[PDB]
């Protein structure tokens, strides 16, 4: 599958590699459905320009001073201005892979907590940033609940079309944050 | 010994396989390789094609700049000043392409562990 | 592969039987994805609490006077009030078809053509819906474009999980109007 | 077979309602009167020819607050222009309308070998 790495690895590597940066944007969601199902934790998703589903971000271009400058600048691109009330940071990485796909790609994965107002704000603004209508065809909340019929809620949400190992990224950082 | 020989091998279970060297023989049939892109692991020998240059009339992967790639036969080599070249063959044309945009998906790679996998 | 019968048939069946209506919100777009690709039409469509794509809508109540009427009023619950700028008439109306869940359901399909600036509005204001959330947890856009690696884009979008046969709708709709 | 009760889907692998038999539309096709009001034919493979729904068969019952369940015939009850089913559920029973008891794909499958018609 996608293989990991230590991030100085990553960042060791040679300029043929390219690297993409993606950000876990999560908060707590006292809401339910129906009144009965706890939604838990709001998390948002874009549906990308490819049909595929995955975490906000992108490219890391060489004008970007770091990683993060990178992904601060896709993340205003994508999600809008509100996005610019936080900033994801070295302290909010967690985790880096080397794509399967045919390029050379490293992947860094990051995760931020934000409070519910915060997610909700990036939410109403997303329709005029740069990149609605055109690499995000929108936004969509992760079912973190599953229904009655025991397909319903996230595991039929795991099986929509997603980029690379966001998936396996998803059901990790949801594990490892202590989610679920 | 293996140590310095060029190679073709894939750094995931089900990944492409990129082209390389073998930097070293590290036991229990495992061989750390320095792919050209600068990554360095150890691979199993599973893994690894022995198969440098790539042969005439391989299907292989070409690399586009940008995020393109599609799949070609390759129909020439070209060596200038140390460097490889391979002249990929698409729909009757014939492109250029260095060593490093030169890969193999794990089918075209499969192809070619009989006559050249360790 | 749900049963298609005539519009008439369905409203003619016994008390037993329910009535959904759904409709396929489009506008003409002349925006370009990377000044090469001509995105055409803006289709809507959002991402369901049970984690499918699917098209706006809902049930059909007795308080509903016809099924025009209970379709406008779901997609008030479900879109916002950018929704009551436009409604949806009988001229709209696509299709009927047996839905496969357990239960006895008729959904009615429909299509209506907006202006860009009404479909705007109507992601704008979606955040702001009743049903944001919790049935609705985003709202995408159908990507009618293939990308240079023949997968990306419509092929990959159809590959996602939809409800009952909104899949087939959708390619349906694609076609009649000439959209694609 | 005309005027029979019967228990059948109307799509490829939807579940069995139950209804009679309009018309014997000729090798192997049935047109069927659900008794929700809908008509179609159906293949004698999609049919089973079974009524009442025998006792100690796992059926789909549903209730009028869009909920539904599994559970298993205990008892069955005449009444003028109805028939009733008791449907056992975690030990206790309760009484559903003709309409109200259904077959998924798995619970009507277990009967064409005795009931089907194909």
């Amino acid at each position: 599958g996608a293989k990991r790495l230590e991030l100085g690895e990553a960042l060791a590597l040679g300029s043929g590699w390219r690297h993409v940066c993606h950000a876990l944007l999560y908060a707590p969601d006292p809401g339910m459905l129906f009144g009965r199902i706890p939604l838990r934790y709001a998390i948002l998703m874009q549906m990308r320009f490819d049909g595929r589903l995955g975490f906000p971000g992108g490219f890391v271009d060489t004008q970007d001073r770091s990683l993060e400058d990178g992904l601060n600048r896709e993340l205003r691109e994508e999600l809008g201005e509100a996005a610019a009330a936080f900033r994801v940071e070295r302290t909010d990485y967690r985790s880096s892979h080397l794509t399967e796909g045919p390029h050379r790609v490293v992947a860094h994965f990051y995760a931020k907590r934000l409070t519910l107002e915060e997610l909700l704000a990036v939410e109403a603004g997303a329709t005029r940033a740069k990149d609605h209508g055109l690499e995000v065809l929108g936004l969509v909340r992760v079912p973190l609940y599953t229904l009655r019929d025991g397909v319903g809620g996230l595991p039929t949400f795991l099986e929509n079309s997603f980029i690379g190992s966001a998936r396996e990224q998803l059901l990790e950082a949801l594990q490892d944050l202590g989610l679920l | 010994s293996f140590v310095g020989l060029r190679v073709v091998a894939k750094w995931s279970s089900n990944g492409y396989f990129y082209s390389g060297k073998i930097t070293r023989d590290v036991g229990a049939g495992k061989y750390k390789l320095l792919f050209d892109d600068g990554y360095e692991c150890d691979v199993l020998g599973k893994d690894i094609l022995l198969c440098d240059p790539i042969p005439l009339d391989t299907e292989v992967t070409a690399l586009s700049e940008d995020e393109y790639f599609s799949a070609g036969v390759v129909k020439g080599h070209r060596k200038e000043s140390g460097e490889l070249y391979y002249s990929i063959e698409k729909e009757g044309q014939r492109k250029w392409y260095k060593r490093m945009a030169v890969i193999l998906s794990l089918e075209q790679g499969n192809r070619l562990r009989e006559q050249y996998g360790l």
